[PDB]
């Protein structure tokens, strides 16, 4: 998925926002990993993406 | 006279008094109250207090 540059900690388990209650939600147990890169090259535009 | 008997008593009655008193320790957390830290804390922190 695509979010904010300041969501980015809002992706980890037991946490409280926006995206993480309604959009993705992560399991307390959860065991895995989070990779997360700009994508200002390719998901922006300047009249707005 | 009756020393013993009531000492029996004594130590049955401050033990339990004891055990009772140690449910108002913190033990190194924020709060003794389980509801309080549930609902304060996310479950990360939670989990460890």
């Amino acid at each position: 998925f695509v979010i904010r540059g300041n969501e980015v900690s809002q992706i980890a388990p037991g946490q409280t926002g926006n995206i993480a209650d309604y959009n993705y939600k992560l399991p307390d147990d959860f065991t895995g990993c989070v990779i997360a890169w700009n994508s200002n090259k390719l998901d922006s535009k300047v009249g707005g993406n | 006279a009756l020393g013993k008997l009531q000492d029996v008593v004594n130590h049955n009655a401050q033990a339990l008094n004891t055990l009772v008193k140690q449910l108002s320790s913190k033990f190194g957390a924020i709060s003794s109250v389980l509801n309080d830290i549930l609902s304060r804390l996310d479950p990360p922190e939670a989990e460890v207090q």
